């Protein structure tokens, strides 16, 4: 398919369309270029100075980032961490035997030179470092990543968890739309604190102050939606990663498997640094993300929804794909594992069972399906229509752009 | 919708194009452990 | 399924999936380091004062925690306990024979030493202590381990049960939505001595105040949702536990039930720390929750569901497990319960009946292999009879909350 030739008269067309760069960046290439993650903190002066300024600029609509940076540095030195083994990521050694390491063991550095405020600010607040105040500081960042109305749903959470303990209450000043807290988001240095305290409480999950884990642990596993969608989909069919691999039916979607799947990347491992790599900057453009991932994204949540997965009915539709062919490949397998179930003895008083045309394979092999499909023509039978139809129908209230609205309109008619 | 176009004849081609395409599902497996789909094999009126 | 390869060009791929950790804790493992339950009651001064610091933070502000776990700890100080027979459990001996043994009779130590008032606060309360502030202050805990609407209809009925030869009044005026009372909730020492008082009035049933029990009781079994529901099984199906054992048939749910039922975990025993695993701090994660057996979970509520359970109706549905397999797993089951009645004459006069007496059609009795052999010679497809039960058993529900197994249920066989 190299040349293309206009036959009323015999001339070379040359059929071209826009590039796409945004090549995707992996953890490990990051680590191949530097072998540190640097932590700008700009200003280093007065731990309590910090914490009026805090209070001082919460209560009011304006507030430093890189006050509120230097005083999570300054109240979050749990440099309380017994090893139980060894630490280890990417190369980067980061602990070993039984040393008491801290959260600020991924390499610190000094800012710039811009403060706002006079030096002693109000000294009215005193005792309410390390019990509270990082803990709201960094659950704000949770409750920026949102546009619609959950968010005055989720800072409930906040007040709710800063009264255990500490008993704190009412604080910001305009509700939302983009302008208080949710411009946290944007400093390099406040997501690479949050990562730092998610990844530090992951790895020692019984600690005192775990419960700052309420408002960082979304920064785990960013941006990586694909990897969740494909755990989930080894879930709901329990079937193993390998014949999950196997069921993968369209040339795009093996390419994105293929390129999720790239072997010195640490994504199985327990404490990585490869489930912060966006808020550690370690990329710029996650490979794992479902944006980069759109046909596998939509495949494997459609097979999802099809086997009665409630979190598929609300996954979002993505654009520019083969929605067809993606779609026919998800019924062929929602119909395998639907119809054909595990079903086995387990159990038993010394006394077991065993178990040994035109009809649906025995088990859930790729091959013996593939084949029957052949058998039909290559398209679905109105019985794998009529289940389709069972799945979709009777879903509730599903938004637009949604693969839920798209399931239903497609096989509820 | 533009003006001014061969709305009959721009449809019945693109409604041949798009049937040709989502009927005939690409659909081929990619991952094995060994085993394989071997695709070997309404001769008259049928879609292809 | 070690190797698995691309065959466009002969390639090798490692698919993988995230880790997840976070593993169970059993109560059994949790003493076999340690010989106690340090339970911290911090301020050890003077009891009459505790009881107006109490009253007057609970009237409307922020009473400490550590407070009421002195004023608790003071007021239910009562050593009344006549032991009946022995009191053994996880090795660890609160009891013999004749004992008068008490409520914490389980380790006490010092914490700190910071108090907020100082001193002799209002002499206005008087006695009345252990007559109803502590059936109040443990009550608060049953409060608060709730979020809807139902925490107006639960308090109400703490006010009510407060007037035990006693009739007072109220005390609070904030709504709950976990901000007042529910920190509580979090405190280990809190949890503790609720958990000591639940103990023990569960040994000593007919003792005068085992009405404390109405609002701690909560705490039995906390996240053990699953033996329960194991249990409800039994009960609803009517057949022996090693039957029902025998009637799992997925892999996952027979490995939620190996874990469940490993040998030394005394889950059996009358008067047992296991029930309090969480509250006591024996355990982080619950090996017998819910979250931890989604599948044995889904799979149980939803046939007890099918033989027309009433609790499975309102049963959460979880995340991330076998929707299908589980869910026709367990119609098998429910159909070869509903279908073979037990039905037995129990009684005579003398005359009794013995019971010696068409091709696709359902087994006798309720065995195991014969369903199997059956839904083999079935196309492993559940037949249109099965169907129409489950819808029979799944219309005429009404009301049914989102997330449920009872609407998932209805959903499904009901169209």
């Amino acid at each position: 398919s190299v040349t293309v030739k206009r036959i009323i008269d015999n001339t070379v067309i040359v059929p071209k369309l826009p590039a796409n760069e945004d090549p995707v960046e992996y953890p490990a290439d990051y680590f191949r270029k530097s072998k540190e993650i640097p932590l700008y903190i700009n200003t280093t002066k007065s731990l309590s100075d910090l914490r009026g300024y805090v209070y001082q600029g919460l209560k009011s609509g304006n507030v430093s980032i890189i006050h509120v940076n230097s005083y999570l540095y300054g109240a979050l030195k749990d440099i309380r961490g017994k090893l139980d083994k060894d630490w280890s990521s990417f190369g980067i050694n980061i602990g070993k035997a039984g040393d008491t390491i801290g959260i600020f063991d991924l390499v610190s550095l000094k800012a710039l030179d811009g403060v706002l405020p006079d030096g002693v600010s109000d000294a009215s607040r005193t005792s309410a470092d390390d019990k509270w105040l990082p803990l709201y500081l960094l659950g704000l960042y949770r409750v920026g990543r949102t546009q619609m109305p959950e968010y005055r749903k989720k800072l409930m959470d906040g007040l709710t968890n800063q009264c255990k303990m500490i008993n704190e209450q009412f604080e910001p000043l305009v509700p939302e739309g983009r302008d208080i807290f949710d411009v946290w988001g944007n400093d390099s240095n406040y997501t690479k604190i949050v990562a730092a305290v998610d990844m530090f409480f992951h790895m020692f999950k019984k600690h005192e102050c775990a419960s700052f884990r309420y408002g960082t642990i979304v920064s785990r596993f960013k941006d990586c939606a694909a990897l969740a969608t494909f755990g989930h989909l080894c879930k709901i069919t329990g079937m193993s990663t390998e014949d999950v691999t196997t069921w993968i039916l369209n040339r795009e979607v093996a390419d994105e498997m293929v390129q999720m799947m790239l072997p010195g990347q640490e994504i199985d491992k327990a404490d990585s640094y490869m489930p912060y790599l966006i808020d550690f900057g370690l990329s710029s453009k996650s490979p794992y993300s479902s944006v980069k991932n759109p046909a596998f994204h939509f495949w494997g949540q459609l097979t999802a929804l099809l086997l009665r997965s409630t979190r598929a009915r609300n996954a979002r539709q993505p654009d520019d794909i083969e929605y067809t062919s993606l779609t026919t490949a998800g019924l062929l397998y929602a119909y395998a594992v639907g119809s054909s179930a595990d079903l086995a003895q387990q159990f038993c008083v010394g006394d077991n069972k065993y178990t040994p045309t035109n009809a649906p394979p025995q088990g859930r092999d790729v091959v013996e399906w593939l084949g029957w499909f052949e058998d039909q023509n290559r398209k679905p039978t109105p019985d794998m229509m009529q289940y389709a139809k069972r799945a979709v129908m009777s879903l509730q209230g599903l938004r637009e752009k949604t693969i839920g609205k798209y399931a239903k309109s497609e096989f509820d008619k | 919708q533009p003006d001014d176009i061969e709305y009959t004849s721009l449809t019945t081609a693109g409604l041949l194009y798009a049937y040709a395409v989502g009927s005939s599902a690409d659909l081929a497996q990619q991952f094995c452990v060994g085993d394989n789909k071997y695709t070997p094999d309404l001769t008259t009126n049928a879609p292809p």
